[PDB]
RNA sequence: UGAGUGCAGGGUUCUAGAUCUGAUACAAGUCGUAACAAGGCAGCUGUAGGAGAACCUGUAGCUGGAUCA
RNA sequence: CAUGAGUAACUGGAGGUCAAGGCUGGUGCCAGCAUCCGCGGUAAUACCAGCUCCAGGAGUGUCUAUGAUGAUUGCUGCGAUUAAAAGGUCCGUAGUCGAAGAACAGUACUUGUUUGUAAUGUGGCUUAUCGAGAGCCGAAUAGAACGAGAAGAGUUCAGAGUAAGGAGCGAAGGAGGGCUAGAUUAUUGAGCAGCGAGAGGUGAAAUUUGAUGACCUGCUUAGGAGUAACAGAGGCGAAAGCGCUAGUCAAGAACGAAUCCGAUGAUCAAGGACGUAGGCUGGAGGAUCGAAGACGAUUAGAGACCGUAGUAGUUCCAGCAGUAAACGAUGCCUACGCUGUUGUGGUUAUGAGCACGGCAGAAGAGAAAUCUAGUAGGGCUUUGGGGAGAGUACGCGCGCAA
């Protein structure tokens, strides 16, 4: 089940059985690889890179053509971010809640949501600072 | 074993949820849509998360919705993958 | 021992409900438990309609009705005989009562 | 998450009680395969197919009329060859028939083979 | 607590549970040496100081014959029962008596006698059964 | 190296004490009758006042209710 | 070996458990007996004796510790809807527990050989008339030395991507929460106008109020609460709880689908945050209702129930406190499981599904009533052990007090 609440949803998307090569498409390998690195330098998250490749350029799951994963390609090109993108999105939501509570101090429901959010940050931090993906003395922006 | 249990009928396949089967099934597919008038062909995904406009003429060809996306009234398509 | 499966009330999937006040004694009772009664009563009694036909100035007249929903606590409903004690198999039968006049 | 070897047992026990002849079992591990293959050698189950679904794994099996019951033990206790008969007398109905399965450096073996090979191991499960 | 490496947790839990048993608790945490006859001794010597009688509990109707004893080993004074038919006549004030238990698990009242916890066994070094049935005589 | 012994303190276990206040047993004493039937104001849980005494009264809750309607 | 001879049983019981007498005489709730249940008030198979029986027997009764009885301490192997028993709700450290696929290594694990036990105990044989006894033999626990096997456990990898988790995208739904600005009535209070005798309250009445004009009907105003009917075995929230209309600010649940990362996870002593009502500390305010207090009735007496009146509180802001029949009296994850019917929100090859519910049978289960209770050595925490005394005493921690 869900980690912070009583949810038991089941909405996911199916991974294919085999992957082949997308011969119906209208670009070369080298063009697709160029499209990714452009979208990266403009500052898009890698989950959004995937959405665009599927929706506009017509490639499912973005790996059948490249034999390599999106984040690994960005490390080969040297475009790696300073913080992993998951930990980064958790710090953003915390900041937002603290900026709301700063002006609407009375909101007990928002107070409740903040302590849940903050717990999740530290649990994710401890993962990354074991795999050597963050400096040992990293601390939140707060 | 029973034939019914090892080899379900195609009727049974279509009634089940996409995950609750002996082998899980892909539901999304790719299509080539052709624009009314300009007759240019665009590759699109069913279930699109983005609205899409025809190359050249800039008519909105496909509208994103909560489920399967909606082709504009005059346009037509073929499944490619 | 537990006498009724529904604890004598219609609350399910909720914590708490609004209270209402008994028509006969003003006691507080939860809305989902209170005994309810509907009334549709003519302003004019049946024993006067034959005089109304000669009293009125209009070519025809429709008598105005008055509408009410009444609420009762258990003690009052039993005492006023809106409801009665029933046998262990009868307790389970559920049927809508008539609107009063 | 449930233990995979426990899940296997409850799935076949309930289906047997309901008088079904075949079942699909939904999460499979290496020792689950070896357990089922043991029940086939002693003629408790008849036919086995394995589905390679890339999502864990699943099996389809045909039950015989000879199977009364099976079960897993948790945790998997360590036993000397001196200890196994104690567990045999606790789990099985009769001295004449049924099998207690033990994991060893020589694979899965039954309580008779333990005497032949002169080896203890870890206790895994039983069927009769 | 049923894991394979859980022995320490399991042991500490199960030890703590036993204090719910009255038997284990008293031996561990009560005053087991307060009594004239019990954990300490099977019999007790003492001197007779007063003669006494007590009513039986309902629904019975009787006067039971009892004796006030000063116990040499503790300097407590206790009530004891005198068993036999004419038994009270075999005892004088300032006699020495040996005293014995009634046979319950803890020191508890037996039959219809309220609040008396011991009985007389011997008077002046001789068996009370022999005295009453006139098989032997007082030392004099 | 040190036995013994001064003087202050602590740590433990027992024991005295004017007087006050619990509990238990009281064949059957005195005053009421609070609960068990709609027990004669349906009962019970929390909290706050009051009162010879059981208990009574406000406020929120529960049915183990006298209603599965 | 040889001489004499003819001696030698008691303790506890006899109503049931529990083997064995309604036998005869005394006693009359006395005297006594009885582990427990129970006997005796003049017809006692239970007391006190006589006589016959029973049980063990050179022995038999009692008291006191302990093992068993006992699955009433539960590893094997008990319980927690109503009998005693699931923490008011979350977060969380120590602790205990943790995918599939392909490979790798040997310290646990199991086993060989060798050490490691006099007596006692165990398997035997031989000699004291016999039997304990004595004498000789064989193997042995835990612990250690050196080898071996690799299923389970462990470590790693990525042309692998959970009906494991987290991040993100699209269209939509809800009395979920904070803030800003408005609203239709109603209950009280004042002003003024009309009228000229009663109003209120009850089972029936009295306190009480009215010619200083009540009551009722108009028009004006002033405040402070609340959101009727629609409204439900309907919805939302971690629980406590949430119902007028617009605008605004954050985050969450579910659904659809070829998005991204890859073990990030379950449960939780200590520690931290929320918690109806009533209560307390300070400020604002004060319509209605109303503990305390005061009257009128009723009664033997009412201090109560009923009526008149009336204060703290009841509302808001900033905090403290920490309890409820905080209950579906049913812990949290995760499984396996029969049918029919009816809802709520999305999606649909229009056949159906996914999440959250209600209802009615069945089969199993259970002491029954009934079923959040079926099947089961899955994981982790809380918790009970005949009534009472007692959720009380002493010590300690929090709180302004309670
Ligand atoms: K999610
Ligand atoms: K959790
Ligand atoms: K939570
Ligand atoms: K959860
Ligand atoms: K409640
Ligand atoms: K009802
Ligand atoms: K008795
Ligand atoms: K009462
Ligand atoms: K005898
Ligand atoms: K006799
Ligand atoms: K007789
Ligand atoms: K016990
Ligand atoms: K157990
Ligand atoms: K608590
Ligand atoms: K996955
Ligand atoms: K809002
Ligand atoms: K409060
Ligand atoms: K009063
Ligand atoms: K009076
Ligand atoms: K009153
Ligand atoms: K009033
Ligand atoms: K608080
Ligand atoms: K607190
Ligand atoms: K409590
Ligand atoms: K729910
Ligand atoms: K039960
Ligand atoms: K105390
Ligand atoms: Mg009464
Ligand atoms: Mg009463
Ligand atoms: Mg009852
Ligand atoms: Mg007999
Ligand atoms: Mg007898
Ligand atoms: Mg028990
Ligand atoms: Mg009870
Ligand atoms: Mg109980
Ligand atoms: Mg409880
Ligand atoms: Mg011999
Ligand atoms: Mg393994
Ligand atoms: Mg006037
Ligand atoms: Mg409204
Ligand atoms: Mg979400
Ligand atoms: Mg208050
Ligand atoms: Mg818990
Ligand atoms: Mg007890
Ligand atoms: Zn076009
Ligand atoms: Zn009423």
């Amino acid at each position: 089940a869900r980690m912070y609440s009583n949810g038991k949803g089941q909405s996911k998307s199916v991974t294919p059985y085999n992957l082949t090569y997308p011969t119906y498409i209208k670009h070369s390998k080298e063009e697709i690889v160029d499209v990714i690195l452009n979208l990266a330098r403009k500052g898009t998250p890698p989950s959004q890179i995937g959405n665009i490749l599927r929706d506009n350029y017509g490639v499912g799951k973005s790996f059948a053509v490249t034999k390599t994963k999106i984040l690994t390609l960005l490390k080969i090109a040297g475009l790696k971010p300073v913080i992993p993108e998951d930990l980064n999105n958790i710090v953003k939501k915390c900041v937002n809640i603290k900026a709301h509570l700063a002006k609407y101090t009375n909101d007990k429901s928002s107070k409740y949501q903040l302590i849940q959010m903050q717990s999740c940050l530290y649990r994710v931090a401890r993962y990354y600072k074991s795999k050597n993906e963050l400096p040992a003395g990293w601390k939140p922006p707060f | 074993i029973a034939k019914n249990l090892l080899y379900p009928t195609v009727e049974e396949i279509k009634k089940n949820n996409k995950r609750k089967q002996l082998f899980q099934e892909v539901k999304g597919y790719f299509m080539e849509v052709k624009c009314a008038g300009c007759a240019t062909l665009n590759v699109c995904y069913s279930h699109s998360q983005k609205t899409i406009s025809c190359k050249g003429c800039s008519m909105v060809i496909l509208r994103s919705t909560g489920g399967k996306a909606k082709i504009s009234n005059e346009c037509s398509y073929m499944v490619i993958s | 021992t537990k006498k009724r499966s529904n604890n004598g009330r219609s609350k399910k999937n909720r914590g708490h409900t609004r209270c209402v006040r008994c028509e006969h004694c003003s006691a507080m009772v939860p809305n989902d438990k209170a005994i309810k009664k509907f009334v549709v009563r003519s302003v004019i009694d049946a024993a006067s309609l034959d005089d109304l036909k000669i009293a009125t100035i209009y070519e025809e007249y429709e008598v105005p009705k008055s509408y009410y929903k009444l609420n009762y606590c258990v003690s009052c409903a039993v005492h006023i005989k809106l409801v009665r004690v029933r046998s262990r198999w009868e307790r389970k039968i559920r049927k809508e009562q008539r609107v009063s006049a | 998450m449930m233990d995979k070897l426990a899940n296997l047992c409850i799935t076949i026990n309930n289906a047997n009680r309901a008088q079904k002849r075949s079942v699909v079992i939904r999460r499979i591990s290496k020792v689950c395969r070896l357990f089922l293959e043991s029940m086939q050698k002693h003629g408790y189950i008849t036919d086995i197919v394995y589905i390679d679904d890339h999502r864990e794994g699943k099996a389809v099996v045909g039950l015989s009329g000879r199977l009364n019951r099976c079960g897993a033990i948790c945790p998997r206790y360590d036993v000397e060859l001196k200890d196994v008969e104690r567990y045999r007398a606790n789990l099985l109905p009769s001295r004449g028939f049924g099998h207690l399965i033990v994991t060893s450096s020589k694979g899965l073996i039954d309580h008779r083979e333990c005497i032949q090979h002169n080896t203890g191991g870890k206790i895994l499960g039983y069927f009769y | 607590m049923y894991g394979l490496l859980a022995a320490r947790n399991l042991k500490k839990n199960r030890h703590k549970r036993r204090y719910a048993d009255k038997d284990f608790a008293k031996k561990a945490r009560g005053d087991i040496y307060q009594n004239a006859v019990g954990y300490s001794a099977p019999h007790a010597k003492g001197i007779v100081t007063e003669k006494l009688g007590v009513e039986a509990k309902q629904p019975n109707s009787a006067i039971r014959k009892c004796v006030r004893v000063h116990i040499v080993r503790l300097n407590k004074k206790v009530i004891a029962y005198v068993p036999h038919d004419g038994g009270l006549n075999q005892i004088e004030i300032n006699d020495e008596v040996i005293v014995e238990g009634l046979g319950k698990k803890g020191c508890r009242s037996k039959g219809d006698i309220p609040g008396v916890r011991f009985r007389v066994c011997k008077v002046q070094k001789v068996s009370l059964k022999a005295l009453v049935t006139k098989k032997k005589e007082r030392p004099a």
